[PDB]
């Protein structure tokens, strides 16, 4: 079972690729030491074989959410948004076990060494969520398997072997974005807004005079300049959600997330507002269903995933998360 | 080398050479060392020192700023800040309501290349005249033109060997005009005064690139001006 | 909560980008050689994917405004206009430390690694400008989501195609104003979209978004204050994409209002200095 859900991301997309970069004034992202550089976190990279000339393939850049963000980002609007909302309907209380287990494969760091009977298996696995997503003490494998968010570039030319053959951007896809801290304190000027600040105009004083002791000479104050490598907003990628022998509630389930999916956010940079998207299409292997209200089709994954909201209790995530 | 510009705000504009008066009279009771080092005094006796005055007071649009030439000046103006900040603190907040005293600081580098083209460089409160035979030689504009070519010239490299770094010999100099003649006060009340130019305008072969400060009376904020910003200023 | 507001500007506006630029003269921008060099300021870059050359998708240049500056200046406006003005009686003065975690994000640098408590983040998140504006010693996350300041503008069409079939500025938005050093700013008359965004959030988070929706008028962004550049006029707020705007405010909603100023009548210090006491 292969789902393509090719969004369209409103705002920037930032997920931060782990590395201190730095950057410049202008451009040049790591210079040679000694030019003043500044930290920079950069978004997600993914590094893909790509038909750059005639004949020639390159390992080029392309950035990306991972798969992992989006299995999490699935797998928290899943239980955000169906399955605590049942279980507090039914009032099926979780333990911390199975809320961690749920949220994060595991309750604890050290899995079990021992594996799980097979009845248990065929139970989480024909769960509609323990069988999305697995893990638990005994290492449980999920039938759900999520791909990185790529873009439709032509970097992603290879990647895209089936449809997407428009629609095919050529050009660069980041940006440096800057944001800056202030001390306010360093920009107070009227006393009328320090009489707010207990304690008078004094302490505030005392606050600009540790700063410049902070200036002539490592406890850090204020006062930074930062900038983050974001892709640009308004560019459409695909997704690719697949599964392993489903049933018709994990399907389900799936198409669920898929409905209010554009409530959360398809990046980090939560202030920002980064990781708005609207998604374009939903392929339910190969066949668009996806419409402006929702989902328009797979009915029968639906009425499956209501037949699993029903009798849904908290022991099957009890037993889960119950390591031996 | 670089010179460090602190920048000090009271919500009220004070005079250079007022607050240099200001600045000695809150801090005569305590801690004679560092406003000594401040005003460039001998280490002895209250008189000033002869040479190049590393560390000058100049104008800010909300009150004085601080000019330290060079790593010694630097750091006496770092360790100056901190002391000098809390007194104006304590002054403001002993009368009135009070006011935040805000502080900023720069440290700008100093540079010169010799181009084959003249320059502009404008300066204000350029005072040129304090014996009688300046006055002699300013009477005449042929006389005054090499006296104060041979001043401007004498006055770059003395602040480039104060601050460290050496300046190319083959430089030329040009004086086109001033646009005001007025005197300055030594101190307020008092019939000795001095001749001084008022925006001057100064065309030198080569380009420098930061605080630069000429002639004489450098400590009371007079005659430098920032030529960073003075570059395509228009 | 999916607010969406649009501004129009009267004055220009100058939302300075990080750049060593100069120019010559009108003619060209950034040139080659360095003959008569006049150093520039441009305004925020924002390049974004748009349907230029009739069916392609290409990154073109866009100025705007950033959803950092906004939220700074949503920020300043709730705590200098209600939060400072309903916090200046019955005692309950911010700390120096307080008024830094709440001006800015935190009080201090080196943010400490140890977490919080539930009962904390329970109760922060709760209350109306905590919640609305995270970070500090633990770096809360927050509930409220500020987008940038969106020119409705051709390229930007993608972004906001739903809403806006016309009223559809094309062509040049920006313009060059010297003063012998040139300064890069968006001609006035432009309409703009900023989107506010918010998850769960309380009735009184709302209701101070709204509120200071309803004055955002006063406070001048992204120009020189000298300059009279940041003057702006609100006109189409929308509330899930219901319009609750008028000249005379907002009047819509009356729940959130009335929730707010509840907020605000309870409101106390020690939310604040349960924020900003760096538990090291």
């Amino acid at each position: 079972m292969q789902i393509e859900v090719t969004v369209r991301n409103i705002t920037p997309i930032f997920s931060a690729a782990p590395g201190s970069n730095y950057i410049t004034i202008d451009g040049t992202i790591n210079p040679p030491p000694g030019v003043s550089r500044f930290p920079l976190v950069r978004t997600r990279m993914m590094y893909v074989a790509a038909d750059v000339g005639d004949g020639v393939i390159k390992s080029v850049p392309l950035q990306i959410v991972p798969g992992n963000t989006m299995r999490s980002l699935l797998r928290r609007t899943m239980l955000k948004h169906v399955i605590e909302p049942a279980l507090v309907e039914k009032g099926n209380k979780l333990s911390i076990g199975a809320y961690a287990t749920a949220y994060s494969g595991n309750a604890t760091g050290n899995p079990d060494g021992v594996p799980s009977s097979f009845d248990e298996i065929a139970t989480m696995r024909a769960h509609p969520f323990i069988g999305l997503f697995g893990g638990g003490p005994r290492m449980l494998e999920g039938r759900l398997m999520v791909d990185s968010l790529y873009p439709i570039h032509t970097n992603a030319e290879r990647i895209l072997g089936a449809g997407y053959e428009n629609e095919m951007m050529s050009g660069p896809i980041t940006q440096v974005v800057w944001a800056r801290r202030m001390d306010p304190i360093l920009n107070l000027g009227s006393s009328e807004d320090v009489e707010v600040i207990n304690g008078g105009a004094v302490a505030a004083n005392g606050w600009i005079q540790d700063l410049l002791a902070n200036s002539k000479a490592n406890g850090r104050g204020l006062k930074a300049f930062n900038a983050h490598e974001v892709v640009i907003p308004g560019l459409k990628w695909v997704w690719r959600i697949s599964l392993d022998r489903p049933t018709d509630a994990q399907v389900g389930l799936v198409l669920l997330a898929l409905n209010k999916m554009t409530n959360e956010r398809i990046a980090g940079g939560h202030s920002k507002d980064y990781g708005r998207f609207v998604i374009d299409g939903v392929s339910l292997n190969g066949e668009q269903v996806w419409s402006q209200s929702g989902i328009t089709g797979g009915e029968q994954y639906f009425d499956a995933v209501a037949e699993a909201i029903d009798g849904l209790s908290s022991k099957e995530f009890e037993q889960f998360a119950q390591s031996a | 080398m670089f010179v460090k510009q602190v920048f000090f705000d009271l919500g009220a504009r004070i005079h250079a050479d007022e607050a240099r008066a200001l600045v000695a009279k809150l801090l005569d009771d305590t801690q004679p060392g560092l406003v000594s080092a401040l005003m460039n005094y001998m280490p002895a006796s209250k008189t000033s020192k002869t040479e190049f005055p590393l560390v000058q007071f100049s104008n800010f649009n909300q009150g004085f700023a601080l000019l330290g030439f060079g790593e010694v000046g630097a750091q006496i103006l770092s360790d100056a800040t901190p002391i000098i900040h809390d007194a104006m603190a304590k002054l403001f907040a002993s009368r009135g309501q009070g006011v935040v005293v805000q502080v900023s600081s720069r440290d700008v580098p100093l540079s010169c290349e010799k181009r084959p083209y003249g320059l502009q460089y404008t300066v204000a409160k350029m005072v040129v005249q304090k014996k009688h035979e300046h006055r002699e030689r300013l009477a005449n504009p042929e006389t005054g033109k090499v006296f104060l070519e041979g001043l401007f010239l004498r006055s770059l490299e003395r602040q480039a060997a104060a601050v460290g770094m050496v300046l190319p010999r083959d430089l030329v100099v040009s004086f086109k005009g001033a646009e005001r003649v007025s005197s300055v006060k030594l101190r307020p009340d008092s019939t000795l005064a001095h001749g001084s130019l008022r925006h001057a305008v100064f065309e030198v072969n080569a380009r420098l690139g930061g605080l630069w400060s000429v002639g004489f009376l450098l400590s009371k904020g007079f005659g430098h001006i920032n030529t960073d910003l003075q570059l395509g200023q228009g």
